[PDB]
């Protein structure tokens, strides 16, 4: 089998500028495919037999390479071309490299939200933290309950790349039962961000 | 023009078979290949197999075999005969299988090989869960307090995907973020919906949260205030 090897994972950039991304197969001599796959849309394909545009597709993609290793080239950048893109050969493909827009440092707003009296009334708790409108997309959030660290009870969700600020926001929520939330006091949400220069914490005390 | 069309998105219980068509036209559709291919949330695409129309031959991924059957149907219109179905039927199906499920065909161009797919079907959503439908629970996420204020709506408990949410009918759109649902460990999915707002405001304007899961035939308003 053929296993393809995409990098960067993650590449950061802006409108006008040129993206490079790298595709490494296990065995060498075969042409190489490329596909852009938009949020939400359809794959398209863009390249193929290594260095061919498909049908529609701008000349400012660009397919090369030889080898073991391949290139997918993107000049110019549009506001569209801000997608994940792969690489395929024969049945095989690669993991994906995801473009996404550069943009200057911003740090989250961060905001807490108690369980809600009914859903209480319920027998669970869900706690809330909010990280408004930040860049870049990584963030790390602790739960702590009168000050022990929280783990494996939370689940985070974050909004794709807003398309007109080119900022992310996350929520992260602690599910707790209404006995345990019921048994302390403090809770807060500790949040460290690059755009921070320490980490930034929102708390309240339960039915306070 | 080249245009593949499947069934729509299902929701499957485990151990079930799963059958999906590709309707495909504007082509003669006895002279290419379908694949199937499926795109598999963090795990990425998985070739499934190919089959060509003119004697139905077919090839399934090693992996896939045993679950994996592929069958066409030429149309039977006689003004319009060169259209077919091609349709992919995948059985014994786990919550692994929950994928995007699309037929592929190749360019028609003279240096196009068999797997670089131009042309590609919207796709099907297949969901495999044992889980039963449910319509949502839906909580405030109450304003704390120039500034600005944040509140929403957690709209927890529900299943199948999707629901849809506006803000005051959708008069409210402005600093609006429904986040991505979560699948629980119980089986059932989550949300929520936040909205950022002038602190000023807190106490002159009214914020509901318009909550719609069809699945169920549930629709909830929430109206969310200072706590």
């Amino acid at each position: 089998e053929i296993v393809l090897t995409q990098s960067p994972g993650i590449l950061s950039l802006s409108p006008g500028e040129t993206a490079t991304l790298f595709c490494k197969a296990s065995q060498g001599g075969n042409a190489m495919t490329w596909y852009q796959k938009r949020r939400g849309q359809v794959p398209r394909l863009l390249i193929y037999d290594t260095s061919r545009r498909a049908s529609g597709v701008p000349d400012r993609f660009v397919g090369s390479g030889s080898g073991t290793d391949f290139f997918l080239t993107i000049n110019k950048l549009d506001r569209e071309d801000f997608a994940v893109y792969y690489c395929q050969q024969f049945e095989f493909f690669g993991l994906g490299s995801e473009l996404e827009v550069h943009r200057t440092v911003a740090a989250p707003s961060v905001f807490i939200f108690p369980p809600s009296d009914e859903q209480l009334k319920s027998g669970t708790a869900s706690v809330v933290c909010l990280l408004n409108n930040f860049y870049p997309r990584e963030a790390k959030v602790q739960w702590k309950v009168d000050n022990a660290l929280q783990s494996g009870n939370s689940q985070e969700s974050v909004t794709e790349q807003d398309s007109k600020d080119s900022t992310y926001s996350l929520s992260s929520t602690l599910t707790l039962s209404k006995a345990d939330y019921e048994k302390h006091k403090v809770y807060a949400c500790e949040v460290t961000h690059q755009g921070l220069s320490s980490p930034v914490t929102k708390s309240f005390n339960r039915g306070e | 023009q080249v245009q593949l069309v499947q069934s729509g998105a299902v929701i499957k219980t485990p151990g079930s078979s799963v059958k999906i068509s590709c309707r495909a036209s504007g082509y003669n559709f006895r002279d290419y290949s379908i694949h199937w291919v499926r795109l598999i949330p963090d795990k990425g695409f998985e070739w499934i197999g190919w089959i060509k129309p003119l004697w139905g031959a077919v090839s399934y991924a090693r992996q896939l075999q045993g679950r994996v059957s592929m069958t066409r149907q030429l149309s039977q219109d006689p003004d319009d005969p060169d259209w077919g179905v091609a349709y992919m039927e995948f059985s014994g199906l786990t919550p692994a299988d929950t994928a995007e499920y699309f037929c592929v065909r190749r360019g028609s161009c003279d240096y196009c090989g068999d797997f670089p797919w131009q042309y590609w079907c919207q796709g099907t959503v297949v969901v495999v869960s044992s889980a039963s439908t449910k319509g949502p629970s839906v909580f405030p996420l109450a304003p704390s307090s120039g500034g600005t204020a944040a509140l929403g709506c957690l709209v927890k408990d529900y299943f199948p995907e999707p629901v849809t949410v506006s803000w005051n009918s959708g008069a409210l759109t402005s600093g609006v973020h429904t986040f991505p649902a979560v699948l629980q460990s119980s089986g059932l999915y989550s949300l929520s919906s936040v909205v950022t707002v002038p602190s000023s405001s807190l106490g002159t304007q009214t914020y509901i949260c318009n909550v719609n899961h069809k699945p169920s035939n549930t629709k909830v308003d929430k109206k969310v205030e200072p706590k």
